[PDB]
RNA sequence: ACUACCGAUUGGAUGGUUUAGUGAGGCCCUCGGAUCGGCCCCGCCGGGGUGCCCUGGCGGAGCGCUGAGAAG
RNA sequence: UGGUGACUCUAGAUAACCUCGGGCCGAUCGCACGCCGGCGGCGACGACCCAUUCGAACGUCUGCCCUAUCAACUUUCGAUGGUAGUCGCCGUGCCUACCAUGGUGACCACGGGUGACGGGGAAUCAGGGUUCGAUUCCGGAGAGGGAGCCUGAGAAACGGCUACCACAUCCAAGGAAGGCAGCAGGCGCGCAAAUUACCCACUCCCGACCCGGGGAGGUAGUGACGAAAAAUAACAAUACAGGACUCUUUCGAGGCCCUGUAAUUGGAAUGAGUCCACUUUAAAUCCUUUAACGAGGAUCCAUUGGAGGGCAAGUCUGGUGCCAAUUCCAGCUCCAAUAGCGUAUAUUAAAGUUGCUGCAGUUAAAAAGCUCGUAGUUGGAUCUCUCUCGGCCGAAGCGUUUACUUUGAAAAAAUUAGAGUGUUCAAAGCAGGCCGCCUGGAUACCGCAGCUAGGAAUAAUGGAAUAGGACCGCGGUUCUAUUUUGUUGGU
RNA sequence: UACCUGGUUGAUCCUGCCAGUAGCAUAUGCUUGUCUCAAAGAUUAAGCCAUGCAUGUCUAAGUACGCACGGCCGGUACAGUGAAACUGCGAAUGGCUCAUUAAAUCAGUUAUGGUUCCUUUGGUCGCUCGUACUUGGAUAACUGUGGUAAUUCU
């Protein structure tokens, strides 16, 4: 009974998180937004954007 | 399934009390004697003297023909004469016990640099043995704490490299010698 | 498990091979041979670990696999063949003969023998039992085989048998008053006369043992291998007899050693 | 407004003992016989002991005799 | 014939059988070639069986935490036993048929739980104990959950297959593929844990194999888990402050010493670093070794905590509010340990607060109204070796049986204790040492239970009192001698 | 080293528990120069897994007509190296984890006189009274034609 309670409670939490980590960047949503931001003057930004 | 050894013992054991104050007097003292970094070197001494004694005390609780009397009391003793802290002719497993911290802090390496005259002072022994200026018999010895026999009490010599010794000099002589 | 194994770890190694800790996690493993794999030295330990000419398994193998060992006068290209008790070990390369023979300490001595000493072996006699039309067969502890032997012959008796040709040449009784040497149990490695054999039935049976020093040990009949009749041994002997010295008088002899020279 | 309990809804789902019933898939047994080959018969025919026989390659039909054998 | 402690053992003889889904009795491959067409030496590969090795698999005895708010359980559906078989590699209710009604339990069964894989082991340590052991060695179990197979000597195998259950990948919608509790890596979970690196050089393993392969394993990366060693200054002159000693009653003098403190001077010594070259190594890194540069505020700058209520350590300062005391904030001074030091949680020791050692119960936690009253626990004194066969001895009955005690055998390593050994010392390691030689790789402990041989105090136990009790001989009845009636029938 | 300090009362003593103290574990905070060893996704999820790798293998000695290369000597079947493929062996070891599991596992002790065992090692291998100077049919690799969106499909 403990094993299949704690069952069921794994099984709820890894069913919301799944939810919640494919609404960001799939089909079904906004796409994933990135910021690319260089932090010193010795960077090419344009090379990392390629 | 690694081909490593894990087996390691810690060297000394901390006081039961923290805060005594005939204890931190004690220690202070023998620090400043022997010119020792911190408490746990004294710490380290006195977990060696404690073992020793009871492996004394151990053997003691036996009868006096027992094998494993003889044999272990007989290799205790000679150790002890054999690094110079209990003297040849009082080789019994009675004066163990009137053994002090002293002797084996006498009998360290950086203690015996003073004693000998290659250094001033305890401290610049300390110095000396840690800037590669002191050899014992062949071997150019770091370590402060290096117990010294009595085979190598006489052949504490200093460094047939040192600018002291063999005589090429250090890094002030040559700069300070360059100006002019 | 689902079938038998193949690795030994090197700490799950027999203790008389003397193999260190750092080395590897993995120990030789003997193979199936004549020997049990307990009481064997195989032949990768004594070519580098014992007698040195190799520093690695592969020069082992290089060594081995050039057709130079011979074990009982067979060549074997086996680094982890399984050499035990009274087993003759040939170079003619460098013309070298020995036998595995015990230490006082149970291990195997580096028993250097003359050329003639090593046409022969000793085995002791584990089964006798009669086969097919009437044929009587014996087995040893090194897994012969020898049919038609003399019926004399029983087991726990000792034949010494050529290794040209694998015969029966002469044979020693189980009796008390014979010269035997211990292979089993704590006194592995002592030599010493039979003098008292009490009987267990349904159980294992005691042999009384005493030294040349006048020292009497018992193991189980199991651990006995007579080797000479009466007093004189069939074979030679390592540097030290049969003698077990006690710690202190093997330290008063390392002192004295060092004393004399030095 | 907050914290903490009861709770009609057989509320919906899930699991573990069980009553009754169904039961995939393998294994074994009894059948089955798609296909595949040999013998016999005959045809095209080479030689000998001198038309009796057999030698070797191809084809023809015969639920004749059989052997291997898949699905089911 | 030969064997065991004991065989329905091994070997022998007879009568046959010997499976078509079939048991052996060699249509196999290399190298050197040689003797009188015939005779041959090394091997390699197969091979029924027997033994061995490596095992495995079933049994024996003893040993495990909590729970009675689990007291009766098992038994139709095998529970306990018998007989015959089936199946199985074999012993067996393993299963089937017919029988018997049995088997276990307050000495705790059956049931349930465990934040339960078991041991070797670890922390503590006067001793007894208490807590920990997922984790590198040994044994077991499992590969998402169940179940069933094939092949093979070996698997109920999952880096094999076949289903179902739960998830889940591709798709042209017909179909196809799946199993990181391997090495890395990711997500999730959380207080909580490393690189999608290089290599078979070492250790070993596998294969037809000296040659190929191995995320086993090795080597680097991250790594203040933890353990060892060990810098962050030393000295000289000068100036003050003390303490000795000579000379003076003293004050005082000491180119008399010693020891400290320096907003005082002085060059000597070095690592940390930077960076050739070797060495290292599979290739490298590191370490070690060495050139060169490299120290005065040697700024090349040590931290973490605590103190003005008790163990170490405060008659301190300034802001900000309440009615001089008094909330909040920032400092100074001191103490401790130190490349380390605080905090939380759990646990152990202090702890004799779980008490066997070893606690308590008038008045502080706590002894029952009183008597009778199963089991269990506990119980006064007493009791001082032999007979047969074989060479003074060996076999045999033991003597009531124990409990107790001792001995002997047997009993993985690692770890622990401990012997030896200048890892530069040490934690370590198993090495090394001497001018080819000489050595090591000890030893102890290893509860309990079980084998072995002694001991006889202590504590149970039994041996004759209705005598159908010993020790002898005389016996009577019944069964019974394996041989002394040459070969035999024998009442 | 068989050690202690403090907390209830106006004050004294006591029962008693608590706090400090020391070790072990995990976590975390601040700090951190050198060097030697060295644990490291167990605890909660035996939860779920993108990608790559983790098990393959040839000697003189099973099968070589792949010119893929390569010298003869020439009727000399086959020099020799050797991809592929058939055949043999191994993949049941190792590695991971600790979910299960409470006389079960496991430990010590005994037994197989109650069984199997590839391999190694030794024995046995004219012990049978009854085309051989060598037997038969295929099937890979190779050549050639293909199917499916898709596979280590065929």
């Amino acid at each position: 009974d403990q094993r299949h309670r704690a069952s069921q409670l794994r099984k709820q939490k890894k069913e919301a998180v799944l939810a919640e980590k494919r609404q960001l960047g799939g089909k079904d949503g906004p796409p994933h937004q990135v910021l690319v931001v260089p932090l010193h003057s010795r960077i090419s930004l344009p090379e990392a954007m390629q | 399934p690694v081909a490593r050894s894990w087996v390691c013992r810690k060297t000394y054991v901390t006081p039961r009390r923290p805060f005594e104050k005939s204890r931190l007097d004690q220690e202070l003292k023998l620090i400043g004697e022997y010119g020792l970094r911190n408490k746990r070197e004294v710490w380290r001494v006195k977990f060696t003297l404690a073992k020793i004694r009871k492996a004394a005390r151990e053997l003691l609780t036996l009868d006096e023909k027992d094998p494993r009397r003889l044999f272990e009391g007989n290799a205790l003793l000679r150790r002890l004469v054999r690094i110079g802290v209990l003297d040849e002719g009082k080789m019994k497993l009675d004066y163990i016990l009137g053994l002090k911290i002293e002797d084996f802090l006498e009998r360290r390496l950086q203690t015996q640099v003073f004693k000998l005259g290659l250094a001033k002072s305890i401290h610049h022994a300390r110095v000396l043995i840690r800037q590669r200026h002191i050899r014992v018999r062949k071997q150019v010895v770091n370590i402060p704490s290096f117990i010294v026999r009595l085979d190598s009490q006489k052949h504490i010599d200093f460094s047939l490299r040192s600018p002291y010794g063999g005589g090429r000099p250090g890094r002030v002589k040559r700069k300070n010698a360059k100006k002019g | 498990a689902r079938g038998p194994k193949k690795h030994l770890k090197r700490v799950a190694a027999p203790k008389h091979w003397m193999l260190d800790k750092l080395t590897g996690v993995f120990a030789p493993r003997p193979s199936t041979g004549p020997h049990k794999l307990r009481e064997c030295l195989p032949l990768i330990i004594f070519l580098r670990n014992r007698l040195k000419y190799a520093l690695t398994g592969d020069e082992v193998k290089k060594i081995c696999m050039q057709r130079f060992i011979k074990i009982d006068g067979k060549v074997r290209t086996d680094i982890t063949y399984p050499a035990g008790f009274m087993d003759v070990i040939s170079i003619d390369k460098t013309g070298e003969n020995f036998r595995l023979i015990y230490d006082t300490k149970g291990r195997f001595a580096v028993h250097r023998i003359t050329p003639e000493e090593a046409k022969y072996k000793l085995c002791k006699v584990r089964k006798i039992f009669v086969g097919t039309k009437g044929i009587p067969h014996l087995v040893t502890h090194d897994a012969r085989t020898i049919r038609y032997p003399d019926p004399l012959i029983k087991v726990n008796d000792t034949i010494q048998i050529d290794l040209e040709t694998g015969k029966i040449t002469d044979f020693i009784k189980f009796d008390t008053g014979n010269l035997c040497m211990v292979t089993g149990g704590a006194n592995l490695g002592r030599i010493g006369v039979i003098t008292n054999r009490e009987r267990h039935p349904g159980s294992f049976d005691v042999v009384h043992v005493k030294d040349a020093n006048g020292n009497s040990f018992a193991t189980r009949l199991s651990n006995i291998f007579v080797i000479g009749k009466g007093n004189k041994p069939w074979i030679s002997l390592p540097r030290g007899k049969g003698i077990r010295l006690t710690i202190a008088e093997e330290r008063d002899k390392r002192l004295a050693a060092k004393q004399s020279s030095g």
